[PDB]
Formats: C-alpha cells, structure tokens, sequence
C-alpha cells in the first residue's frame, strides 16, 4: 500500500497512473453495470461469465471490472467494451460468448444488442449520443459507470483527491468562503446553503466537530442517493474530508441502511482503501490534519433520515425526531457542532474545489447552481438516474429524457419530492426544476424522485398511498402525526370505495391544513401535501369518486368499463383476463362489456394493446 | 445574565428574561395556555402539540408555536385566542378525545373549547394519549424501567419485553404522571400492583399504616430502621425521646 | 447453552459503547431470525443500559421481529413505482395464495410476508424478492410459479 | 438564616392551635392531619411539638432527584410543588418523619416557616413555638434558667 507522506506523493502516483492509462488505452477493458438496478436484473452472472470468457485470450487477457449504476436503469444488464467504447443493453448470458468472439476479439459490433430509439427508430452506438443521455449534464455522476467503485486507483487516476490537496492549500477560511460563494444548496431536499451551514459550524468554538453523511434514502422510489454511494464512495469520502478540513472536524459518519448491503460494503471497503493510501488517519498528505470516517449503519425507517432524528440513531436510541430551536451546526451530535449534508452535498463539493467557484456557477438558474439528480421513476418510458442542470423545465426530464409515458396514455401528474412533496398536472409542465420554483406550484423538489402519473393512475387513490405510506413510517411522537394521519386515511378509505361525500371532502381539506401547519417534525408538516396538491389539481376526480364513478379506473367496483366497438382488434386479452368472464365480442372482431354483468376490477384494462377500453360510469337506475 | 426582552402578550408588555419559554411569559403574565404533555419536572418533549400560540414578529406573519418550550429570544407578540389558534387547538384536542374519550381531563378541555367525540374517527380508544409523562417521570427517578415500544398508531408504553418490569420500583411515580388515569396502581394491603407487578408493602410495627413498599426503600439505600417507620409514627417516636423537664 | 455462547461471542466482537447497540441487534437478528428476550437481555447487560431502551430499539424498525421468521423471506416492494404498475394486486395475490398477511409467517413456517419500501428496481415493476433472489415485471400468474417453487426448493436446501 | 423555630416542649400545653393554624393557613381548612407541626402528648402532660427544622445538611434534599427539594435564600428547604413526582423518598430520608405527602395534592409537604410569618407561633398561647434570630438560637432558654440563679 502506497502511503503518501506528502501532496507531492499523490500528485506522482497520479502522474504514474495517467501514464499506464495512457500506455493501457488499447486494452480492451469491459466494465459491468453493478448497481442495485442491475444487479437484480442480474448482471452478476453476466460480470461472472466475461470473467471466465476472457481467459486464455493471448498473453494478456482483456480487462473486465465492475462498476456503479450508468444511469438508463430502463436498460438492465449494462456492459461497456473498451475496444470500440461500446454501449450493451439487455446483455444476457447467452450473450456472453457472442460478444466476446465478435465485440472484443473480432471487432465485431453486435447490431441487435445496441439500443434502439422507439421513436425515430436509430441504432446508438455509444452512451453519449443515447437521447436519454444527450440531454443530462452527469457532473456529479462522472465517474459512476466508468470506474470500479471499491478501486481508489480509478479514482486518483480520474482527478480524485486532488480537490483535497488544493484545499490544504487555500485553508479552512478559504475553503468556506468558496462553497458560500458557489451558491451550494443543500441536495437532501431542504435547499438550504451550504456554505452558511459549514460557516455556522465553524464559528461555534466547543470542540470536538463532526460531519456527517446522510446516505438514508427513506423516499420511496428514489435511489439516487443509494445509486451515488455505490457508484463512487470515493467522491463522498473527498467530500467528508474537505468538510472537515473547512470545519475542523476530527471525526466523520457516514448513516446508511442496514438493508443496503452493497453500498455499506462498498462504503467500508473505499474507508479500508482510504486509510491504507494516508488519505484517512493522521497527518492527512503532511498537513497535520488527522480525520477519521466510520459508517453509522441503521435499520430502514424514514424518520431516521431527519437530522435530529439521525443524530440519536447515531447515539444509539431510536430514530425519533425531537423539537429544537438550536442548530445541528450548534448543539447536533452529542450536542456538538455538526455538519450534516446528504452524500450529493458531499459529492460537489470536490466538483466546487477543482473546477473552481466561478465555472460552477455557470450552471443552473440564478441562486440555484450546479446540477441535480433525478430518480426518474413512475409510468416514463426512461427510468433511472436523470441528472440535470437548475432551471430545466419539468416537460424536457419527462418527455425529451423521459421518453413519455408508458405506452401511449395521456400525462396526467407528476410527483415530486414523494410524500413530501405534491403533484403537478399536465398544465404545469413548464416550470423551471429548480428549488424556488417548484416550491411555488405548491409541490417540492425533495428527495428527486420524480413520480410519473398517466390516466390509469387515480389520484384520489395515488394520495391514499402517500397517505398509508405515511401512517406505517410515522415515529408517533406527536399528536397530529399519530393521528390525523389516521383521520385522512380513513377519509381516503371511504372516497376510494364510494362511501364518501363532498362533506368528507371539505374535512379532508381542513384536516390536511391543520396537520401541516401543527406537526412536530418535517414528515407530518409535509406529510399533507401530497393531498393538498390533488385537492388544489385534480379536485374533479375527488368529486366523481364522491359520485362513485372512478375516471382512472383504479377503484375497484367504482366503474364500469366500456369496450370500444372501432379501434378493438378482437385479440381477446380482455375477454380471457376477466374474472366474471363479463366480455361478450365477435371473434376476432370488436367485443362488447355489459354494464351490470361487469363489477370494476381493472384487471382487462392493462392489458389492452389498443387501449381501447377505459372506465365509465355505473348505471346506478338499475 | 442577559438583557431582558419586552415582549407583548395578548396586549400585555412584560420583560421576560433571555431563554425562557412563552409558556413560562404568559405563566408570569397570568395569561392561561392549555398543555398536556409538559411537566416543570421532566425534560420537555413538545408531544401533544396542544399549546400551540401564534408568534408575531415585526414584519413576519404569526406562526404557530408551542409556548411550552417555544424560547423568548427577540421582541415578538403572542396571540393566545385567534382564529389559527382556535382551530389548531380544536384539531389536536378532537384527535386527543377520539384516543381517549372516557378521560375527564380531556372531556373537560373538549368542553372549554366546544369539542364532540366522533364515532368515525375513533381507531382502538385505549385511553392513552402517548404523552410520554411516565417514561419521564422513570427517566429522572432513576429506574428506567418503562418505555415506548412501537411507532405510528401503534406507538405504545409498556414494560420492557412485555413482562412484569425487571427494573421497576414500585415507587408509582409514573401513575401519579398521568393526565388520561390510563396507569393504574392498586394497593390491597400489602401488596401493591402496577405494570402487573407485585409488589411488598411496609408496615410500620406499631400503625400497621404503609406508604412505601421494600423495593423502593432498598432502592433509596436507607439502612436506617425507623425508615420503616410511618412518619406519623416515626414523629411520635422521635419525640419521645425529648425528657421534658416539668420542674 | 450454545445461545449464550453465540451471543457472547456477538456481544464480544462490538466495543461496550452503547452507539452499538443496533449493529449488534441486527447480528442477533441474522443469528436467529428474530428478537429472543435471553439475547436482548444480555445486549442490554453488556452496554449498560435500560432493558426497555433496548426494546425501543429492537421494535422501531419493522426489519426487527420478536417472533421467528420462516426460513425463505418474502420481501414485495410498495414504492411508489411498483404501486403504480399494480403492486397492490401482487401483494393481494400473494396475501391469498398464502392466507396470511403482511408481516405474518405461514402455518408451515417457511415463508414470511414483508413489504419494502424500495428495492432499486423500479424499471423493472412490479418486484418482489424471496431470499435474495429478485423477481419483477412479475403478474399475478407468476406469483404461483415463484412461491411454490421456492418453497419446495426451500424444504431441499434445508434438509 | 435569619430566623428560625424554637421549640421549647416544657412549654407545650397540648392544646393543637399550633396544628389548626397550620392547616388553615396551608389547606384552607381546620385539618390538623395536615399540618406541619404535629404535637404529641405523653404521660405526665408532657407534650412536645415536632416540626421541620431546616437541617443544614439536609437528607431529604440528598434523596430528591426531581428537584423539587431546595434552599432559598432564608435557609428554608422549600418544596416545588409542580416539580414533585410523588416518589415519596424524601418521606423515608427524613430521620424525624417531618415531610410528609399530601396525597390529594400529590406534593411532599414540610414546614416552610410560612415565607416568614409563622402562624402556628402566631397563635401557640404559650410561647413553645418561637420565631427567633438564628444568632440567638438559644438565648432565651439560657436566660429563663440563669434566672435561677439570680432569685437566690
Ligand atoms: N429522501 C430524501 O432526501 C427526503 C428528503 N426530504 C426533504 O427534507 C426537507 C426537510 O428538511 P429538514 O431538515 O426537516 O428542514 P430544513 O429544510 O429547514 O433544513 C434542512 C437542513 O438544513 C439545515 N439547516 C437549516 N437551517 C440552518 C441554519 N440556519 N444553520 C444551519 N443549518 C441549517 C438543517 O439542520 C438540515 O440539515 C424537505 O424539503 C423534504 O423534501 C424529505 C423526505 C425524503
Ligand atoms: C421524514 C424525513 C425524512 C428525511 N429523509 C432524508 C433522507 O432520506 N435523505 C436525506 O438526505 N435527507 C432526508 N431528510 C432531510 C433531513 O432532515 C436533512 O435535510 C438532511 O439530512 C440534510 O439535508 P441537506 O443535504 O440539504 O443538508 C428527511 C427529512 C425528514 C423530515
Ligand atoms: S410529525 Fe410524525 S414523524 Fe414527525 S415527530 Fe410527529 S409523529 Fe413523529
Ligand atoms: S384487449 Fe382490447 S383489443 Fe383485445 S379484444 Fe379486448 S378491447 Fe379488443
Ligand atoms: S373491469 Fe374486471 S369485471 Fe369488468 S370487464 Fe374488466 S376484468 Fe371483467
Ligand atoms: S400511560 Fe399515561 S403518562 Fe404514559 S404516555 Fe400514556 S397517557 Fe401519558
Ligand atoms: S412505579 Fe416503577 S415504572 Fe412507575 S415510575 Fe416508579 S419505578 Fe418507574
Ligand atoms: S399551639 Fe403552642 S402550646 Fe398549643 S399545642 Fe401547639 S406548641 Fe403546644
Ligand atoms: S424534612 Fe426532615 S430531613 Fe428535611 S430539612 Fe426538614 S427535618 Fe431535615
Ligand atoms: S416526593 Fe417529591 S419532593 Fe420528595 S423526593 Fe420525591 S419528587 Fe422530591
Ligand atoms: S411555620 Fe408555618 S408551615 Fe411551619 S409549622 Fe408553623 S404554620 Fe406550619
Ligand atoms: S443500476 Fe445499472 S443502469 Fe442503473
Ligand atoms: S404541552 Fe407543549 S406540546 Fe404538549
Ligand atoms: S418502487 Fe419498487 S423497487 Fe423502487
Ligand atoms: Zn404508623
């Protein structure tokens, strides 16, 4: 292990990297996608297999490795060759062999394993051209996709810790001079600056400091913060180390989940490859700065991603927030100044130290820089991780990224921020992304998983959900929280199955208001949000479910479908999908649904090819 | 010491020293604020969400607080009877009495503020409104044997690993900290019954009168014998041992 | 007798500095497949710290379980993502094929029920995973495939 | 502190105002039960009345954790009713049972001197309750027995 005594070390190791890179650029070096995204979708049985075709290829066989998620997740198993800088999509074992013996040995470029546009129907020979891709700025994700996450050599040849080492060299006043006037608001959702966050820390003089990494992702369907600390740790870890450098902090924590496993482990291992290389320890590169990272890991609880919630899971009591009118820069772990920032805070604060304060600027909107990721999830045709610059409209990520909707089904909401946040309808799709922004529609930036409803999603039923989310993820500390929560359960439980009224609906209205603004913490203040958004947007789909008429067709029993008699190819799906066998139509001809046989379950609709059966509302005459 | 702020209260000017509460302003101030869950004695825990106040400050719209922990820091106006207030109380204190609908402290603030219980909203009333006084209460006499065991609507305070608490005293602090009576703590002799515990009495030897039991008094460390002693009867025999001297 | 020594070789491995106290729960879990009350006593023995903090701990998080699990987990994602492609009806169709409900283990001891709130994969929605093998873009029909196959296979690995 | 109570039980009649007083002035009511001074009657009429004395090393204020037991300026250990959790150790601490606990209260009760104007000297007819300096804590009772001595 290289321990290096001095800068002038790292920056030689560095050199003497780039130069094997350099003499190592016609080796045909294949990377595999290994984040969560993909590793489920199995691509480690595709990284095993190239392992072993590789063998006994010359005197030296190809490179193969491992890395982070790319990115287009809608993808699955993601294989990079080196040798023509290949993009593989849907890679499979069988696949394993073909593209070894054509790809990397004969040159040959698998033509059906390319991606394909849906749209003008073009063959992508590389990422970059990818229309998904084409229109991201991947500043922070950089190096995710290209380099093996558990090897700090890829990182140090990638320009990685140098950021530290001009740090050393501006100072801890410089440092945080630089990150306030970078404009850094925080990427854990709250938008607050960093740089007043890392300044106010300073200030206070009772000593020891700590900062901390908050790797909880409690939003669901939202892994972007998951998907950065598998990618590359290494980015986080420079981060935590400039942070505390700035701040004078000794010790550093990094709170994961016990049920990320892949990026605990990854987290260790870059911490264990850190210490070994000086970049952790004591005197840090000889600037007699000694700091130290461990890795907090805790069970999966969304409240636990709060600040004054994870500074006792920390200590070591349950994860439940408490009411405080002191910061966590003043009085946070162990009542000691803490800095606690997202790991994407982290993450750009070496892109605001090597690329300077000026050039990070040029990005985004005015008083939001920089760029953000997006969990693009939802009903898009393009799921994954989305990064963009501030001030993108909402309608490039879901249409030019996102691809639309699923299948061809009309847009109708988007959700962002999840249960902390509201949704958007189709009318506002012009909207800067930025922070201000979308907290103006009344919505959230949040999290950055982007939620994506099209006409088969009820919103009515879309607010129950957050709403039960909520419930089962309340900490139950304080009475609005335990139990309004409750009380718009039940009001959303009578709505999605016809017991409701507009009565219900105005008490609904009345109980989100008071909950918002009586909570204790941010989950039961935002926790109405979701509601309040479809109230304010979508309040006639919350009327015809008082009528009992369910428009998107999720309710079951509140509707009845329709069969459309022009554009039905008689393939029959429907008629062998519903459970009542309520489906009477010619064969291979248009088919016919009778009003009082059919009782509304959704199951024929989704598996329509034409689409050409949606709700209708129910004879209630007889 | 600091330089006290002026603040005013429902119209009325005070100087409150720095860092005190708004319920401690208006407690000075003889202005009345509802709580539930705070205690002078126990570290304050912002539960109920009950002494919510409305917090004016110069060129700032009022915003809800809760005046049981809420500090006095800079020159603003609490409003105790607006609208936001009114409304706000009305929630927590409907959400409260629908938890526990038999208690007499939450039907008599239902009735000040004009509050029915609903038989809708009314999921699993165990008569416990998750104030945390108890677990407090343990928490600062030492045994720390009761504490909250689940979270959301299932949130519970309950002995650890749902046994006859292995820690507990038998003091019965944590029943006499309770606005709901939910604890209840029965003595039939000389046995005394809290968290479906059994616990030994102490008899003084010449009363047959209890007021503590034998683990507490183990506890206190208290080797002296007239400890035992009801303190009626431990005056009478201390004062027995003053010879006066009629000549 | 071999419990205590497995717990006292868990409860060595960690320092006795309270901050561990939920590390060493979650090896405790993954030793025995739940909480037993001998071992969370003995936790809380070894930290020096109240039996019902322990408890707090051990029942904040729904990972955390007081009664044994089966022997195969099944774990079926509700995020948001795989509610909107149907996650509900999976998690019915599971629910009734196995009588049970969410967070409740069979009559024969082999599977347990569980819902997560994300897994990572929402392109490939709705998901579900058993043990640690991963399925998505899975219907209703293939429910029955995929629970029955795991559970004979499940009672092969066994014994 | 300033001044203290003295107690001179071979003045004590026995008649109780001391204890009436007490509860009227505390309770609102004539309950002698609970009063701060009790008296005791033995054979021979001697009675002696028994309340707190303001031990200066006070175990009742080493027993309490709620920190309801304090020294004021006066030297008083005084009871912060709205502090006290009704744990009852201050009870078995004091070795003269002079704290009691006032169940309907739920608050720890002991003398108080009253902030100052004891009413149970006010009304002892006889003097067996006094109010003095404490730098003459026993002054008087020297002086009634010098007195003896000085008729010879
Ligand atoms: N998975 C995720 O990332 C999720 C994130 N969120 C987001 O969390 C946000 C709520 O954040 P909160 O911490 O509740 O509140 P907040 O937005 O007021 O504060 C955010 C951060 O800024 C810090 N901060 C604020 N003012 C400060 C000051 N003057 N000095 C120093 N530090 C200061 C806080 O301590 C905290 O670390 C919401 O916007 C929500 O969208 C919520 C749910 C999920
Ligand atoms: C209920 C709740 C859950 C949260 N979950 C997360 C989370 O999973 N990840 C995160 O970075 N911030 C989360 N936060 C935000 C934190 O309170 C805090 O803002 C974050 O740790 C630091 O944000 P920053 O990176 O903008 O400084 C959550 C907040 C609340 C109220
Ligand atoms: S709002 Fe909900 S999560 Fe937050 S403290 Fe209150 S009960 Fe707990
Ligand atoms: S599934 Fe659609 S196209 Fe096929 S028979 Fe039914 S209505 Fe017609
Ligand atoms: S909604 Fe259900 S019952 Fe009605 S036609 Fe479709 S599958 Fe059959
Ligand atoms: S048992 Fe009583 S004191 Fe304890 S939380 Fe419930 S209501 Fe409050
Ligand atoms: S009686 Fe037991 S549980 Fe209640 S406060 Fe006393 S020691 Fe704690
Ligand atoms: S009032 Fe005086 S004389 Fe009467 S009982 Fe009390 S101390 Fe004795
Ligand atoms: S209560 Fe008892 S121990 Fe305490 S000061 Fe009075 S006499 Fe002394
Ligand atoms: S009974 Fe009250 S005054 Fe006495 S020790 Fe207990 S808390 Fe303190
Ligand atoms: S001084 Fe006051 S409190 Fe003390 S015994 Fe006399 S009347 Fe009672
Ligand atoms: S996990 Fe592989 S592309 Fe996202
Ligand atoms: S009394 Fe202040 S929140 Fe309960
Ligand atoms: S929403 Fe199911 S894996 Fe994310
Ligand atoms: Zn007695």
């Amino acid at each position: 292990m290289p321990l290096f005594l001095k800068p002038d070390d790292l920056r030689n190791y560095r050199l003497k990297l780039k130069d094997d890179l350099k003499r190592a650029s016609l080796l045909p070096v294949v990377r595999v996608c290994c984040g969560t995204g993909c590793v489920s979708n199995g691509s480690m049985e595709v990284l095993s297999a190239l392992e072993e075709a590789l063998k006994g290829i010359g005197k030296v066989e190809p490179v193969v490795k491992f890395t982070g998620c790319h990115g287009f997740c809608e993808r699955g198993p993601i294989v990079i060759v080196s040798p023509g800088e290949i993009f593989y999509q849907n890679v499979k074992t069988k696949d394993v062999p073909e593209i070894v013996q054509k790809t990397i040995l004969d040159g040959e470029v698998i033509e059906r394993l390319l991606y394909r546009d849906p749209v003008t129907k073009k063959t992508y020979r590389s990422d970059h051209e990818i229309p998904f891709y084409a229109n991201q700025q991947r500043l922070v994700l950089r190096r995710s996709g290209h380099i093996d996450p558990t090897s700090i050599e890829d990182y140090i040849a990638t320009d990685g810790y140098e950021a530290l080492c001009l740090a050393f060299k501006l100072g801890p006043d410089e440092i945080i001079k630089q990150i306030t006037d970078s404009y850094l608001r925080g990427r854990g959702g709250g938008g607050f600056r960093t740089g007043y966050k890392w300044k106010s820390c300073r200030e206070v003089d009772d000593f020891p400091k700590y900062v901390i990494a908050n790797g909880d992702e409690g939003d669901p369907g939202a892994f972007m913060d998951r998907s950065l600390m598998e990618g590359d740790p290494h980015s986080v870890i420079e981060g935590m180390i400039i942070g505390a450098y700035a701040i004078g902090a000794n010790e550093g924590y990094i709170y994961v989940r016990n049920e990320y496993p892949l990026a605990v482990r990854r987290l260790q291992i870059a911490i264990e490859r850190a210490r070994e290389y000086g970049l952790l320890g004591k005197n840090i590169l000889g600037s007699g700065f000694d700091f130290d990272i461990q890795i907090c890991k805790g069970g999966g609880a969304f409240v636990c991603g709060e600040s004054s919630a994870l500074m006792r899971s920390i200590e070591g009591y349950p994860g439940v927030p408490r009411v405080k009118y002191i910061h966590a820069t003043e009085q946070g772990l162990w009542d000691k100044p803490t800095v606690l920032n997202n790991v994407e805070t982290w993450a750009n604060v070496p892109i605001i130290l090597m690329n300077g304060v000026e050039w990070y600027k040029s990005l985004g909107t005015e008083r939001n820089s920089g760029t953000k990721i997006f969990a693009l999830v939802g009903k898009v045709k393009n799921t994954g991780l989305v990064e963009v610059p501030m001030g993108v409209t909402l309608r490039k990520i879901i249409y030019e990224i996102g691809g639309g909707t699923l299948k061809d089904k009309a847009f109708k909401a988007v959700q962002t921020g999840g249960p902390s946040g509201g949704c958007i309808p189709a009318s506002l799709l012009d909207l800067s992304v930025d922070f201000d922004t979308l907290v103006k529609a009344g919505s959230m930036m949040g999290s950055g998983g982007m939620i994506v409803m099209d006409e088969r999603s009820c919103m009515v039923d879309v607010a129950k959900y957050f709403i039960d989310f909520l419930v089962e993820e309340s900490c139950g500390k304080c009475t609005p929280c335990r139990e309004g929560l409750k009380v718009l359960q039940k009001l959303l439980h009578d709505l999605t199955e016809g017991k409701g009224s507009l009565q219900d609906v105005g008490l609904l209205e009345d109980t989100a208001h008071e909950l918002g603004k009586t909570a204790l913490c941010g989950l039961g203040k935002t926790a109405a949000n979701p509601v309040l958004s479809t109230l304010k947007y979508f309040h006639e789909e919350y009327e015809e479910h008082v009528e009992g008429y369910c428009r998107a067709g999720v309710c079951t029993g509140l509707f009845a479908a329709k069969i459309d008699k022009d554009s039905c190819i008689g393939c029959g799906q429907c008629a062998r999908t519903c459970p009542v066998k309520a489906i009477s139509g010619e064969v291979r001809g248009p088919h016919v649904v009778d009003a009082l046989k059919c009782i509304g379950c959704g199951q024929c609709m989704d598996v329509c090819p034409t689409n050409s059966i949606a709700s209708s509302r129910r004879v209630k005459n007889a | 010491m600091r330089d006290p702020i002026d603040i005013v209260i429902d119209g009325v000017s005070l100087s409150v020293p720095m860092e005190t509460t708004v319920l401690e302003a208006a407690q000075m101030a003889g202005v009345e604020i509802p709580t539930l869950c705070h205690h002078p004695a126990l570290p304050p825990d912002g539960n109920c969400r009950l002494c919510m106040v409305e917090i004016l400050r110069p060129g700032r719209r009022g915003e809800l607080a809760i005046s049981c922990m809420y500090p006095i820091r800079a020159q603003i106006e609490v409003n105790t009877k607006s609208d936001e207030v009114i409304r706000a109380r009305k929630f927590v204190l409907k959400l409260l009495l629908n938890r526990a609908p038999k208690s007499a402290r939450l039907n008599a603030l239902a009735n000040e503020y004009g509050v029915s219980v609903e038989s809708r909203f009314s999921f699993d009333p165990d008569e416990c409104v998750r104030c945390d006084r108890c677990v407090r209460a343990c928490e600062t006499l030492g045994p720390s044997a009761i504490g909250p065991a689940w979270r959301g609507f299932n949130k519970r305070i309950v002995p650890p690993f749902m046994e006859p608490p292995r820690q507990c005293i038998g003091c019965g602090a944590c029943a006499d900290v309770c606005p709901t009576g939910y604890i209840e703590c029965v003595d039939e002799g000389d046995e005394r019954t809290i968290w479906d515990r059994k616990f030994t009495l102490i008899r003084c030897p010449i009363c047959g009168q209890t007021y503590t039991t034998e683990e507490a008094l183990k506890f206190t460390g208290i080797e002296d014998p007239d400890a035992r002693l009801c303190p009626t009867c431990r005056k009478r025999e201390y004062a027995s041992k003053f010879r006066i001297f009629v000549h | 007798a071999t419990s205590d020594v497995a717990i006292s070789d868990i409860l060595c491995r960690y320092e006795k500095n309270p901050r561990f106290l939920l590390q060493v729960l979650l090896d405790v879990q993954e030793k025995f497949r739940y909480l037993p009350t001998d071992a969370m006593r003995s936790v809380a023995e070894y930290f020096e710290i109240p039996e019902s903090r322990v408890f707090a701990v051990a029942t904040f998080y729904k990972v955390l379980s007081l009664v044994p699990k089966g022997e195969k987990t099944i774990k079926v994602c509700q995020g948001t993502a795989c509610h909107l492609r149907g996650g509900s009806q999976i998690l019915n169709a599971i629910s009734e094929r196995l009588k049970i409900r969410a967070g409740e283990t069979t009559k024969d001891g082999i599977f347990t029920l569980e819902t997560v709130n994300c897994l990572g994969c929402c392109a490939m929605a709705p998901v579900m995973m058993v043990g640690d093998k991963v399925y998505g873009k899975l219907s209703v029909a293939d429910v029955a495939r995929i629970l029955e196959a795991e559970k004979e296979d499940a009672i092969i690995s066994k014994a | 502190m300033e001044k203290v109570l003295v107690i001179s039980p071979e003045k004590c009649v026995g008649c109780g105002s001391c204890e009436l007083a007490c509860s009227l002035e505390k309770e609102g009511e004539c309950r002698p039960s609970l009063a701060r001074v009790t008296v005791y009657r033995f054979e021979a009429g001697a009675n002696v009345p028994m309340t707190c004395q303001q031990c200066d090393d006070a175990p009742c204020i080493s027993v309490c954790k709620a920190g309801a037991l304090a020294r004021d300026e006066k030297n008083v250990v005084q009871v912060d009713s709205s502090k006290c959790i009704g744990c009852r150790m201050c009870v078995m601490a004091c070795p003269f049972g002079n704290m009691s606990y006032h169940w309907e209260q739920s608050t720890a009760i002991k003398c108080d001197q009253c902030n100052g104007s004891p009413y149970c000297v006010e009304f002892c007819p006889t003097k067996a309750l006094d109010y003095v300096p404490a730098d003459a804590i026993s002054l008087q009772k020297k002086k009634e027995f010098s007195a003896r001595f000085a008729k010879i």
